[PDB]
Parts: structure tokens; C-alpha cells; sequence
RNA sequence: CGCCACUUCAUGGAAAUAAAUCACUCACGAAUAG
């Protein structure tokens, strides 16, 4: 046969950013590009280079010199045009009395951009206000226009159809014995690493297709860890209930995993600081590593405890180190590059700012190691390695001071560019390993070997079964 | 159209002062295209949007690309450079200042059809004069 | 000027999209590397492709209405939802910021978006298997390239018209009627005027509720997964879009293994010696079912690997 | 122009010196195109354009489209040869050397009329010498 | 729970390639000489 007809399951929402046409459904421009890499690891049997040449062998490819890209037709179509319309914010937020029966808000979620459209300005999707009852509990009112021009939506369909055509057939084979594990094994969308890009195929060709996740991702991943979240009973409704649930509990897991939670009342450190400060105790936290030199001025920071040295116990250090000296490298790199942070000075009026640069423009994005798949309700972690390129580089740091005035006529200028003077610790303060050079020897599968096995009472934090490590 | 041989001549010692034409009498390939491009940009677009783009040197590409843009110039100057007095009062013979730029030479004179005809010589005289190269 | 493209009051197209585009105005750089990058340009280019993407065209319109008289009976066909683009390669960038970094191809006269005829010609040959010229560089892929392609056309052939059996000279000699209007081996036939297959431009026919151009990003992320991606702008043909596909398609005679034209079929029927298992014949109706198949299955455009320019049923 | 078969004579050894005609009396097909064309070419592109195009050897041809330029120049030098040297004559009975391509020659010595005379002939000659052979 | 952004905005390839390069007809006809 020359053509496949699939009709694949939306899991969790995608997130679309040409959302406003109401046939908008999976873009085959992400799909057909990560298809053939993984179609081509496939054939070589874990090797790129092998498959492109097993490719090459069987006249599959288009260029036979350049490029990667397999020769087929890559076509995805909504069947059912209905659109499940969700907002995605980083915040937990009153929801709007009047609202559409096709808008849902995902508000504890790994995705954080769009933040502000749930904040107090004309522009904010939901507009916030005070309460008259109470002056608090604020209140929600829905903007239709807002709505309508906002940047990215989370969207969920019916089943849908993605036709592959191709005058080759035993591509169009290859294809129909691969194409499970690849939508098993890969996210589409914005943010996608942490699950906005769920899907699973159902008829490949009208037949049903007896694919088990967890086979699939126990090949295709190095570590595949399984979490079975407690679905309080429901399970028959509310998948927006289960969404909230779901991501709410990614957003907890991923940032217990590279940070902490100063959230309510409990402390729980990070794993990946104290998997560093563990293995050669030398290596600490890029925020410690900040927050020095904005004391070695007078410049006080709001919290009660200084920060952690040391493992474990409650242990606080607003002071040197020791005699001889610390390791700082930039340990949340890896986990995810980061550009600019905030520092929260005491009073509210102003903040501070640290900016990274690469100090020499090479390493100017990280995509997270890691990979979140959520396939009927179940969670797993799954990832490779780690980019070694990433592995000792530099970074430049910019520090600023930033100052908000209340209004006096026009309204919020967040806009103070003094250009703190702090000394610097300098390039090569130390070997090159002072201030920068992202850490040397990490290993992502060791790190998630080390991650959820911690804490008092012998639970796990991150309460994962382990499926392959 | 006929591209004159005293044009070809300009092109020739254009494309040798601007660092284009290597001291054995060789190209890098893609310059070719860079200049097919141009041509075809100057037809599709305008003048200001593909002199705009080829006059850019933040551009991460594979070569020099504002060498053809430079080359452009000095065919131009030397096509100036030898207008009769007939010429010098309905065609501008002024010699295009060397660290002005191209794009904000022909603005600053408007858009006329001069430069365009100019532009247009210009161009099929690098084609043909990379065209009498060979392109290691 | 707004909605409703109209030969009265509406500006061109194409020359809003190639020559307007790039307008020097008193407060705008993008000459200069700071000029490209500039807010101000952003928001030069956005009020320009606001202004593109700002036309309807009504079911009714005037000009449609010409074409449809001029060039017969329309197949009108549906934009599927990558969109659709045609003349991608055309040269248009300045490196500015906000641009439409991508050619379009637009009709000079009308400023209505349209696939040129030769497109159509060549994306419904490149399904037939004699669209590869043998060449030399050719001399691999060749045989491979025919194969597939003779059972594609084959099954189309016995799908659209009532011919329980066909051969692979038979295909060819269709192939080439209907694209060289020729015989596979050179020399001409004697072909009528009307017997002759015209490809004409397909044409913007009907954007129904909304505008017929969207802008479009294609973000080509590096080799290198650790530097920044490259934001790509450009202009497409909104879904749900009637395009109208016009042809000026006859009925091809098939008598043994070559193509007959009318007056020689005639000859060859009143012979004394014939045979039905021999006379093949693909009416324009069929000619025409088989084009649309085609275009369902492969669609038309660029970037149609990507999905670019399929196609439904209206 | 009449043929004239001292030229015609030329053009055979000039073809089978470089490297058209086969041993057996056949030559690649696209020749016979080349040779029709590069008279056209001459008269309504220019001499100095044509010659560019086809002796560019990074051609997207059939064949190797250059060999017909050095067919032109030896032509074109036993023509030069067998002039009848006197202080009277206009005619330059100066070989073109093998080194040079003929692009640059006709660059660098100006005086393009006994050069375009010469071309133009030596093609003709080309065209009515192609024809003793197969076609192949 | 409260607050909040910075990034990135075209490169590489194809730039014409083959077919036909004139064909057929007329190439002197009458008158004046014998």
C-alpha cells in the first residue's frame, strides 16, 4: 500500500500559537523532521548514521548527501472540528462565573510563559478585581477580545487523522511498525518536554494497534520511571479535575528536582544541588554563588534563614565558607538553561537582577534533559543523557538593580538600569572552575538513579516507581 | 541590453580589489549564487530591499557577502568616471564616496531609473566576469 | 482598503507585498544593523502585513465570475490547515525584523493569490511515471521511479474510468498525450484544437468568513541544538479557502497500445477488423476525476512534505 | 559569406584535434546545438558575453561545452597563419596563445572587428564542417 | 500565595537545460538569329 491513515489519541493539551484558525490541529512540521530522526535511529538500530545509510542503501532519502529527511507525505487533518480551548499559567487563580463551555484553566502548570494574562492589566485574558464582600477572594471577569488575541492556547481535540503517503512501501512498513513508538516516545508542542504533547495511535490502517507504552519506552529511553499518582475517585469526570492534578503534580515534582518549594510550610532541598554537594563535595549552588556578592554589599534580601551549606541538617551560613575555599559552578544549566533571575530584595519598592550570557555566545539555549509523558493518567519520567557541549563553559553575569514607582499619574515604570557594581570574583579566579564552567562529569541517569531516593520516614519524594535504571 | 567590453574590464578589476578573485585566478563557489540572488532580488523586490540585504554584514553567512556590493560600487564609480559633458548634465557622473553606503547613497538621491540601470549593468557584468573564472 | 477585495476599492496584492513593502518612510531604518532589529521597523512591517492580510473575497466576486466564464466550469477544491503556499523561493528579505522573509506568488493584473498552470502541470505529472527524464544522473532512481508510479496510475485508472485492464504502454502513451501532447517516442499526432489539455491557473475562489492570507512561522532549529533558532515569516493561503482549478481537458482515445485521436478513432471503429478488448477511452469527466484524486492524495504547493497545500472536497 | 573551404578544412582538424569527433566519425549530439547557437549568441548578446558563456567549463551541460571555444581558437590561429604578411595589412597575424582563454584575449587586445570577422567565420566554418559526421 | 521576563527574525542547493538553425517551389521565360 502507498498511503497510512492513522487516527491517533490526544492525551494532554497542546499548546498552539495558531490557534485562531478553528482547523487547527498537530503541525507536521514538528512531526515529519522528528519522525525521520527517529525512523532513521530506528533502522541503525540506535546509530543516526548507520540508519542514514541503511536509508541510503534502499533510495528512501530525498538527498542522498545533505540532510536527514526521509521521502513521504506528511499530512494531519481534524476530523471533528470541536476544540477543547484551555489557559495554561504558572499561578492558581479564581475562576470567571460567566465563561465558555469550551474554556478551561490548567493554572498550576510547568508552562509559564503568558503569566500576565491573568493580572490586573487591560490586556489579561481574565481580569482580576477586588472583591465587595470581602476585600479579599479576588474576583474573575472573562474578556472575550482578550481571549481571542492571546498569544498561545492549550488546545485538545477528538480523535483526529495523520495520512502518511509515500510511493515506497517499505518505507510506508517501516513506518507503520515504527510509528507507535515514535508518538510514544515523543512531544509536540511549546514546552512539550513537560507534557503538553501527549498523544497515542489508535488505528493505524482500521485496525487497532496493541502497542504497550511502557516497552516502547523502556527501548527507545535510558531511564523510563513510572509514578502512580492517586486518581481520587472520579476517573468518569472532570478530566479537567485530572488535568489540574496531573500538572499540578509535574510542576511540584520538576521543581523539587532542580530547586526547592518555599511554598506554604515544608522544605524540601534540591536534588540537584545536593546530588553535586554530594558527589566531591565541592561543587555548590549557582544561587548561593549569586547571593554572596549581593550581601558582600549592604543589601539585605527577604527571608528569615541563610542559605543552605551542607546536605543535610538545618544548618544556615550568611558567612565564609571555609578557609581554603568552594566550588561554584552552574549547576542548573544542565537541568535547563536560565537567562535572568530574580532576587526579591526586602522591601517590595525594588528588586535585583542577575543576567547569563555565555561569555563567549555559543551556549545560548538548553531544552530540559528531560522528558514528561502522560499516557492514560499514568505519569513517567523518561531521558537520555545529557549534551555533553553544554559540559564546562563559561558564562557572563549581569547584575542590576531595578526600582517600581506607584503610578503619580501614568501608571507602573519598572524601569531603574543603576548596573550594580558588585567586584567580580573574575574569570579564572581559580583552574577554570570558579564562578562558570558548568560542572564537569555529570551523568543524567545516575542523577535520576540518585534523585527520588531521599528524605525522613523512607518515602520517596518524588514517590516514582522505578521501570528501567 | 548588451553588456559592454570596457564594463566586463570594471567588473574584472572590481572583483580583484574587493578580495574577490584570489591571486590564481579563482572564486569561492558560492558567490556565483550570491550573485544570481542579487540579480534576481533586484528584479522581484527593488532595488533598496535587495541592496539592503546584500550590503549587510551581520549576516553569519558562508563568505563575505558585502564584496559584491563593494564590487557594485567601484563598476559604478568607473562607469561614472568616464561620462562625457553631454552626459554630466542629464545623468549624475559624481564618483560614489567610498565609505558611503550604497543603500543610503541611492535614497538620499531618490529612486531614480539611473541607478537602477546602473545597478542592473553592474550586476550582469559580475555575472559574466565570474562566469570567465573558475571557482575553487 | 479592508475587507472585500474588489476591483474598486483595494489595493494590489502584489505590489502592497513586493513593492509598497519595503516604502522609505521619514521615522523608519532598515538600512543600518540597529534599524533591522528596531521596534519601530517591527511595527512598520506589522501595520504592512496587517494591511495584506486584511482582504476577503465574497463567493460573488466579480472577478472569479470572469474567470469561471473565461476558462469553463471550476474544480473547487478546500485549504486544509498547514495552508497553503506557492512561489516560496521568490527573492524577498532585507534581514529586518517583522518581514515576511518568503516570496508569494500573486497574479500582476488581479493581485488575487494563484498557483501558476505549469505548477499544476508538474504536480500532477510527477505521479505518472514517465515525469523523469533518463538524463544520466537520473539512471538509478529511473527504474524504481516508474514502478511505483505505474501501479499508482494503473489503480487510479482502474478507479476513475470503466477499463478493467490497462498496460504499462498504454499509461505511457497517455501520460504523454496528456502532458507533451505527443507520443512517447517523438513525433506529434494530428490533434484536433479542442483535443488538448490546458492547465489553466488555479485561483482564489472564496474565503468564505475570514481573510484568504495568514502569516506563518517555519522556525528551522540548528545542527547545533545549543545555539537560538531562526523565526521565519512568511505569507500563507488561509484554510477553508475555495481555490479554483481550471482545465481544458478532452477524451483520449486508446485503440492497442497508442493514442488515437478523434478522426483517426472513427476510421478505426468503421474498420472491418476491430476489437473492444483493444479501444480504450478516458472521457474529460474521467480526465478530470483522475486529476482530482491526484491532487487529493499529493496536494499542491511547497512544503507540501511538510503538508503545505492539501486538499478536501467542497 | 560564402563557405570557404580553406576554413572548412581548419574546422576539421580543429574538431578532431580537440577531442569531438570520435575515432569513429561520431560526435555528441548537443554540439550541433551549440555550434547553431553560438552565432546567434554573437550577434544579439555581444561577442565578449557569448564567448564568456560557452567557455565557462562549470556548465550544467549535456557535454563539455568548451571544447567549441577551442575549436574557435584553432580555427581562428590558422587563419592567423597563411596571412599575407605586408606593411599595408589590417589584419593581426598574431597567434592567440594557449595559455590565455579567448575571453581574455579578446579583452586584452581591443581591436574587436578583425576579432568578431574572424569568430563569426570560424563559426560558420564550425557549423558546415559538423555535418560530415554522425550525430550520435 | 505575592511578584516578574529575557531570548532568538535565513542560511545552504538548483541560476536554465535539451529539440528544430531554414525547408519546399521557381535557378531564367518569350521575342529578335536559324
Amino acid at each position: 500500500m502507498n498511503q497510512l491513515t492513522a487516527i491517533l489519541k490526544q492525551h494532554t493539551p497542546m499548546i498552539h500559537f495558531q490557534h485562531n484558525e478553528s482547523g487547527a490541529t498537530l503541525r507536521a512540521s514538528e512531526v515529519k523532521p522528528l519522525l525521520d530522526k527517529f525512523i532513521l535511529t530506528k533502522l541503525g538500530n540506535g546509530d543516526i548514521r548507520e540508519g542514514r545509510l541503511y536509508a541510503k542503501k534502499n533510495n528512501w532519502l530525498i538527498d542522498n548527501e545533505k540532510n536527514y529527511a526521509l521521502n513521504y507525505k506528511l499530512s494531519i487533518s481534524l476530523q471533528k472540528k470541536s476544540r477543547l480551548e484551555y489557559l495554561i499559567t504558572s499561578s492558581t487563580f479564581p475562576l470567571p462565573t460567566e465563561r465558555p463551555s469550551n474554556f478551561f484553566t490548567i493554572q498550576n502548570s510547568p508552562y509559564f510563559a503568558q503569566e500576565k494574562c491573568v493580572g490586573i492589566n487591560t490586556n489579561s485574558t481574565i481580569i482580576l478585581k477586588k472583591s465587595n464582600s470581602d476585600p479579599r477572594k479576588k474576583e474573575a471577569e472573562f474578556k472575550e477580545k482578550n481571549w481571542s488575541q492571546i498569544d498561545k492556547k492549550g488546545l485538545e481535540w477528538q480523535d483526529f487523522t495523520i495520512k502518511i503517503f509515500s510511493l515506497k512501501g517499505d518505507l510506508i512498513n517501516k513506518i507503520q511498525t515504527y510509528l507507535p513508538a515514535f508518538f510514544i516516545c515523543h512531544n509536540f508542542g511549546t514546552r512539550n518536554n513537560k507534557g503538553f504533547g501527549s498523544f497515542t495511535v489508535e488505528y493505524i490502517n482500521n485496525q487497532k494497534n496493541i502497542c504497550n507504552v511502557e516497552d516502547t519506552l523502556k527501548e527507545n529511553f535510558a531511564f523510563v520511571y513510572k509514578k502512580k499518582i492517586a486518581l481520587s475517585r472520579q476517573s468518569t469526570l472532570d478530566f479537567i479535575y485530572i488535568y489540574n492534578q496531573i500538572f499540578s503534580t509535574i510542576k511540584k515534582d520538576y521543581q523539587i528536582l532542580k530547586s526547592g518549594y518555599n511554598f506554604r510550610n515544608e522544605y524540601i532541598k534540591s536534588l540537584l544541588f545536593c546530588y553535586f554537594v554530594s558527589k566531591y563535595p565541592n561543587y555548590r549552588w549557582e544561587k548561593r554563588k549569586m547571593k554572596q556578592l549581593i550581601k558582600a554589599r549592604g543589601y539585605e534580601l527577604k527571608g528569615d534563614h541563610s542559605p543552605i551549606s551542607g546536605i543535610r541538617e538545618n544548618d544556615n551560613s550568611w558567612n565564609d565558607p571555609n578557609p581554603n575555599g568552594y566550588n561554584y559552578a552552574y549547576i542548573r544549566a544542565i537541568l535547563g538553561l536560565a537567562e535572568q533571575y530574580e532576587f526579591q530584595l526586602e522591601t517590595p519598592y525594588q528588586k535585583a537582577i542577575v543576567k547569563i550570557k555565555s561569555a563567549n555566545n555559543c551556549i545560548s539555549r538548553y531544552k530540559s534533559p528531560l522528558l514528561f509523558k502522560i499516557i492514560n493518567n499514568s505519569i513517567y519520567l523518561v531521558g537520555n543523557e545529557i549534551n555533553t557541549e553544554i559540559l564546562n563553559k563559561p558564562f557572563q553575569y549581569s547584575y542590576i538593580e531595578q526600582t517600581k514607582n506607584k503610578n503619580m499619574r501614568t501608571g507602573k515604570s519598572e524601569i531603574t538600569e543603576r548596573t550594580m557594581h558588585i567586584n567580580e570574583i573574575e574569570m579564572n579566579y581559580k583552574n577554570r572552575i570558579n564562578y562558570h564552567y558548568t560542572p564537569t562529569s555529570f551523568s543524567l541517569i545516575d542523577f535520576m538513579q540518585y534523585a527520588m531516593s531521599y528524605k525522613k520516614n523512607g518515602k520517596n519524594i518524588l514517590n516514582y516507581i522505578p521501570l528501567k535504571q | 541590453m548588451k553588456i559592454s567590453k570596457k564594463q566586463i574590464e570594471y567588473a574584472i578589476e572590481a572583483l580583484r580589489a574587493n578580495n574577490i578573485i584570489t591571486n590564481d585566478n579563482q572564486y569561492p563557489k558560492v558567490f556565483k549564487g550570491y550573485i544570481s540572488s542579487f540579480g534576481a532580488a533586484v528584479i522581484q523586490s527593488g532595488l533598496i530591499p535587495a541592496i539592503i540585504f546584500f550590503e549587510n554584514e551581520d549576516n553569519d553567512a558562508n563568505a563575505d557577502r558585502h564584496k559584491i556590493i563593494g564590487v557594485l560600487k567601484d563598476i559604478i564609480n568607473a562607469m561614472r568616471q568616464q561620462y562625457t559633458v553631454t552626459d554630466a548634465t542629464i545623468l549624475v557622473s559624481s564618483q560614489i564616496p567610498a565609505n558611503y553606503s550604497m543603500a543610503q547613497y541611492i535614497i538620499e538621491h531618490g529612486n531614480t531609473d539611473q541607478l537602477l540601470k546602473e545597478i542592473t549593468e553592474a550586476a550582469v557584468a559580475m555575472k559574466l566576469a565570474l562566469r570567465m573564472y573558475k571557482s575553487e | 482598503m479592508p475587507k472585500n477585495y474588489t476591483l474598486q476599492n483595494a489595493s494590489n496584492l502584489g505590489w502592497l507585498f513586493y513593492k509598497d513593502y519595503y516604502r522609505q518612510e521619514p521615522n523608519v531604518d532598515f538600512i543600518s544593523t540597529q534599524g533591522k532589529e528596531s521596534d519601530t521597523t517591527a511595527d512598520f512591517f506589522r501595520k504592512t502585513n496587517q494591511r495584506i492580510t486584511a482582504y476577503q473575497l465574497n463567493s460573488e466576486s466579480p472577478l472569479v465570475a470572469a474567470f469561471n466564464n473565461h476558462f469553463g466550469t471550476p474544480l473547487q477544491l478546500k485549504t486544509i490547515y498547514p495552508g497553503l503556499i506557492t512561489g516560496s523561493g521568490l527573492p524577498h528579505q532585507t534581514g529586518s525584523k517583522g518581514e515576511f522573509k518568503l516570496g508569494f506568488q500573486f497574479d500582476y493584473t488581479t493581485g488575487l493569490p494563484y498557483i501558476p498552470g505549469s505548477s499544476i502541470k508538474g504536480t500532477l505529472r510527477s505521479m505518472f511515471p514517465f515525469s523523469l527524464k533518463d538524463k544520466g544522473s537520473t539512471k538509478r532512481i529511473l527504474p524504481e521511479y516508474r514502478k511505483e508510479r505505474m501501479e499508482y496510475i494503473r489503480d487510479l485508472i482502474i478507479e476513475v474510468t470503466n477499463i478493467n485492464e490497462i498496460s504499462d504502454t498504454e499509461i505511457q502513451a497517455l501520460e504523454y498525450a496528456i502532458f507533451t501532447n505527443s507520443t512517447p517516442s517523438g513525433k506529434t499526432i494530428e490533434f484536433s484544437l479542442e483535443e488538448k489539455d490546458v492547465f489553466y491557473d488555479a485561483f482564489v475562489a472564496d474565503s468564505k468568513d475570514g481573510v484568504m492570507l495568514s502569516d506563518d512561522y517555519i522556525t528551522p532549529h540548528g545542527e547545533n541544538p545549543l545555539k537560538d533558532p531562526k523565526p521565519i515569516l512568511f505569507l500563507k493561503i488561509r484554510p477553508d479557502v475555495t481555490i479554483n482549478f481550471y482545465f481544458k481537458l478532452c477524451t483520449t482515445h486508446l485503440y492497442k497500445e497508442k493514442v488515437c485521436s478523434s478522426k483517426q478513432i472513427e476510421e478505426i471503429k468503421k474498420q472491418n477488423d476491430f476489437s473492444s478488448s483493444d479501444y480504450k477511452m478516458i472521457t474529460a469527466h474521467q480526465k478530470r476525476n483522475l486529476f482530482e484524486k491526484i491532487l487529493l492524495c499529493i496536494g499542491i504547493g511547497a512544503k507540501t512534505n511538510i503538508g503545505y497545500g492539501q486538499l478536501k472536497k467542497l
